[PDB]
RNA sequence: GAAAUUGUUGAAAGGGAAGGGCAUUUGAUCAGACAUGGUGUUUUGUGCCCUCUGCUCCUUGUGGGUAGGGGAAUCUCGCAU
RNA sequence: GCCCUGAAAAUGGAUGGCGCUCAAGCGUGUUACCUAUACUCUACCGUCAGGGUUGAUAUGAUGCCCUGACGAGUAGGCAGG
RNA sequence: AGCGAAACCACAGCCAAGGGAACGGGCUUGGCAGAAUCAGCGGGG
RNA sequence: GCUCCACACAGAUGGAUACGAAUAAGGCGUCCUUGUGGCGUCGCUGAACCAUAGCAGGCUAGCAACGGUGCACUUGGCGGAAAGGCCUUGGGUGCUUGCUGGCGAAUUGCAAUGCGUGGGGAUAAAUCAUUUGUAUACGACUUAGA
């Protein structure tokens, strides 16, 4: 298939996404998730914002510091989520979340390299059209993550510097799709077609 | 892909043709009798002389339950 | 011999329960007898106990890897009883027979065609 | 000619080919940090007053190089 | 020139198990691209090799092997059952297993 | 090689076993001179012995930092026996005609004795450190 | 001169437990034929072989032990080449 | 019918966890698949039952076989080592 | 710096919840957890 | 670390094949009246795309192109999120299956994938020992000394 399947959250459902991202490591599959912050979920916002804090309270008694550590940053939010379906703790586990990697944003060296998605888990394609659905970003923040922006900003950058890229490419092709077009229709070609190609 | 084979004399070789009790000069004489009586028929079809010289392999996306041979 | 393929049934040693934890309790198998014992009640995961089903195929019993039955020979008279069963029995020279005596049991068994299970015993070159 | 009884080397014979003064030995020791050169090595011999001795002395003098 | 591959690249999933009790004799193999039991039927009874380097050289090659057969299918996904001579190690759960094309029916 | 080593046993020694285990192990694998000098320095409280097994209630000192330990002590009576031994071993080697400058305590070892008393045998063994080599083209 | 138990050395393992059972991997290690023919022909050479002459122990022919000569141009009867 | 309400505190807390929302929830239907020491079949062990076998069998008739069924077990009983 | 006991000893000793039976200490599901060691409280069993 | 000697040797097998945003919408192409603009067209799976023939890939003869590509160099530029890479200019040198050739393959016998040590030498620094007290149960900490 491919050795590294850089995924991409951007419109997925923390769950589901996970699960599969999961299985795939368990079955020896180096993944890498990006744009964590643009991960989604189900339900209103003022929920996930609960189904969480609660989570927050948790924490330990006698010694708060030793206990259920409440990570903020998206990435991790979603991590957990996942290190939660992988018998983590046991060689085969550790041996996984060993195979994982979840960045917010989409820093190098991944910027430069195709990503992809996981049908079987996009908002668009699973949530009964028009239904309440939260979007990490806020949901992180709302509860600590101090950067939403940096990401953001130091984003827009990327997008740029790319699209730009694009172009240059779109320009390129066009030429091909043109050469091939013309130098298309001469024998040789023909033939192929017969077979199909 | 089938060739013409009927031009070939093959009945010389049976099992016993393959005992051993540096290559035998007898064996190489039977090669060239077959081969030259064969090359001719491969030369009829386009690209077959080239097709045979190449190596078969599987390429990424060749799922051999789908594949036709 | 064109012997049957010898099935071993159970190759592990039948150790005694707890013969591993305590140094006093020995690897020599003994049944457990307390009625609160799990071994005696054969709960899952717990050690396999010798039952009669593990019994070997009567055709192949006693047969060693060579496909011969072991047989102890003390002296060169005792060997020459197998004069007729070279295909079936293997002359195990017995452990206490000396050096000077052995070299003589090997002379005959080689001549008779008896496969000795333990040559090179005490003996050098 | 070298022999093995068990998985260990033990006997070592040195026969001279015509006529034939012929010896036999029992190696005891053997083992394995030098990594020697292809230069030819010097001989030394120690304690051999006996005439039976300087016959074995008289062996090895011959069986190893007189080049060094 | 690029490929010398005459085999289909599957992964070694598990031992056939339950919730609780695994039998290590039946190794479960996913094969590449195979999705159904129908597509799998093709692979039934081809020889598998699991391949791996070890520390020490044995026969002039550091590169050891185990061999075995696809035996039957498993559920619908095309995950397939497979038995080796010596069983596959478990430490190799999620490792690549080279599935071959002899014996042909085709 | 036994043609290269000198040993020196001492047995049924009225020394704390546990302290000896230490001062021995402390000195294990040292060039005899650097070794003997070190036992003078424990005597003068310059350096201390890294107690490692039998060490409950040893007061932490900086001298432990030399080794990798926090705990370390200065034990007189133990070392008194061990440099007594080393001195002997040195002299054995000089009867054997060795180079004392290359010497080192290859193997030292201490195990209890019969007995309340708590006595202890010691056997240290010293060896020439073999070097000196060349080649040609 | 056992075991507990103790030291030294070497190997291995060790993220708030170890030892057990099923199964394999890796590492280290141990085995692993004074096995060497079988058959059918062919030169010769010998003997308990052929043949000449016997001598002796005993129980029933369907016997046993052992000398002297000669001879392979018949003989595979045995055994070596 | 589903949904909110239809009160319960006090160390952080659990549809088992993660998580799930045109479900991975509820109701129902259809098929496919997963697996027990269960069932089927074959071999093996042992036990029980029924037998075979002598002008004697190319192995101790207290042998050597043929057929079939069966196999949890404390006190306790019987038997072979 | 030396000399130098004894009592005691199945085995180990992290939380949270569940484990029906005034039974949780080994089990189930989680949170977690880095070697090594010294000084406090008078803290719980 | 530099230098001198002595030794020691969790699973690659054609290619991770770069827009962003929306999804009751979007690409992509074209005309410009420069727009939430028109006309054209695509999608309904990567089943694609690009690579892909040569002793596990040899040794040699030309034709046609003036391209493709490998390799150390060289010019200039870009990349700071984890840049640690990505492009380009110039020349040299291979290879070219774009086209046609000329040789070799056996017997492997009918399957069993085929960069650390242990000492020296030179030199950077830390620790111990000493000194100071802003520190101190002991440590640790702070100072000072060719």
């Amino acid at each position: 298939v491919e050795p590294v399947v850089v995924i991409d959250g951007k419109g997925h459902l923390v769950g589901r996404l996970a699960s599969v991202v999961a299985k795939q490591l368990l079955n020896g599959q180096k993944i890498v998730v990006v744009r964590a912050e643009e991960l989604n979920i189900s339900g209103e916002f003022f929920r996930n914002k609960l189904k969480y804090h609660d989570f927050l309270r948790k924490a330990t008694a006698f010694n708060k510091t030793r206990g259920p550590f409440h990570f903020r940053a998206p990435s991790r939010i979603f991590y957990k989520a996942l290190r939660g379906m992988v018998s983590h703790k046991t060689a085969r586990g550790k041996a996984a979340l060993e195979r994982l990697k979840v960045f917010e944003g989409i820093p190098p060296p991944y910027d430069k390299k195709k990503r992809v998605v996981v049908p079987q888990a996009l908002r668009v394609l699973r949530l009964k059209p028009g239904r309440k659905y939260t979007t990490l970003g806020k949901l992180s923040t709302s509860v600590g993550w101090k950067y939403e922006d940096v990401v953001a900003k130091l984003e827009a950058k990327r997008k740029v510097s790319s699209a730009e890229y694009y172009a240059k490419k779109r320009a390129f092709t066009k030429k091909v799709a043109s050469a091939n077009a013309t130098a298309a229709e001469s024998d040789v070609a023909k033939q192929l077609a017969a077979l199909g190609y | 892909t089938k060739v013409s084979v009927e031009g070939v004399n093959v009945e010389k070789f049976n099992v016993e043709y393959f005992a051993k009790e540096e290559i035998k000069a007898e064996r190489v004489e039977d090669q060239k009798v077959v081969d030259k009586a064969l090359i001719a028929e491969i030369k009829k079809t386009p690209l077959l002389k080239q097709y045979l010289s190449a190596s078969f392999s599987l390429k990424n996306g060749d799922k051999p339950h789908m594949l036709k041979f | 011999l064109p012997h049957p393929k010898i099935v071993k049934k159970h190759t592990k040693k039948f150790k005694r329960h707890h013969s591993d934890r305590y140094h006093r309790v020995a690897e020599n198998w003994r049944k457990q007898k307390g009625i609160d014992s799990v071994v005696r009640r054969r709960f899952r995961g717990n050690i396999s106990q010798p039952k009669i089903g593990y019994g070997s195929n009567k055709k192949t019993k006693f047969l060693s890897p060579s496909g011969h039955k072991t047989f102890l020979v003390a002296n060169v008279k005792d060997l020459e009883t197998l004069t007729m069963h070279t295909k079936t029995y293997a002359a195990e020279i017995a452990h206490n027979i000396s050096a000077k005596n052995r070299v003589v049991i090997l002379a005959r068994a080689k001549a008779l065609g008896i496969k000795v299970t333990n040559p090179k015993g005490r003996l050098a070159l | 000619i070298i022999n093995e009884d068990k998985k260990k080397v033990t006997g070592l014979t040195f026969i001279h080919l015509p006529e034939g003064p012929t010896f036999y030995f029992k190696l005891s020791s053997f083992v394995e940090h030098g990594r020697p050169t292809s230069h030819i090595p010097e001989l030394i011999l120690n304690n051999f007053q006996t005439r039976l001795g300087q016959t074995v002395g008289r062996l090895f003098q011959s069986i190893l190089p007189q080049n060094p | 020139a690029e490929s010398h591959r005459l085999y289909v690249k599957g992964k070694h999933l598990s031992y056939q198990r339950s919730k609780r009790v695994n039998n290590p004799n039946v190794s479960l193999i996913k094969i590449e691209g195979v999705a159904t039991p129908q597509d799998a039927q093709f692979y039934l009874g081809k020889r598998i090799a699991y391949v791996y380097r070890a520390s020490k050289e044995v026969r002039g090659s550091k590169i050891r092997v185990m061999w075995g057969k696809v035996t039957r299918t498993h559920g619908n996904s095309g995950v397939v059952r497979a038995t080796f001579r010596n069983n596959l190690p478990a430490k190799t759960f999620g490792a690549s297993v080279r599935i071959f094309l002899y014996p042909s029916n085709i | 090689n036994p043609a290269k080593s000198a040993s020196a046993r001492g047995s049924y020694l009225r020394v704390s076993f546990k302290n000896t285990r230490e001062t021995a192990q402390a000195i294990n694998g040292w060039e005899l001179t650097k070794a003997q000098k070190y036992l003078e320095q424990v005597l003068d409280h310059q350096r201390a012995i890294p107690f490692r097994r039998f060490n409950s209630s040893i007061g932490r000192t900086a001298q432990g930092k030399e080794f990798g330990v926090t705990k370390a002590r200065w034990p007189a009576k133990s070392v008194k026996f061990v440099q007594g031994l080393l001195q002997n071993a040195a002299a054995n080697a000089e009867a054997k005609g060795l180079d004392a400058t290359k010497l080192y305590v290859s193997h030292i070892q201490v195990n209890q004795a019969p007995k309340e008393s708590s006595p202890s045998h010691i056997e240290l063994v010293v060896t020439e450190k073999e070097e000196a080599v060349a080649k040609a083209a």
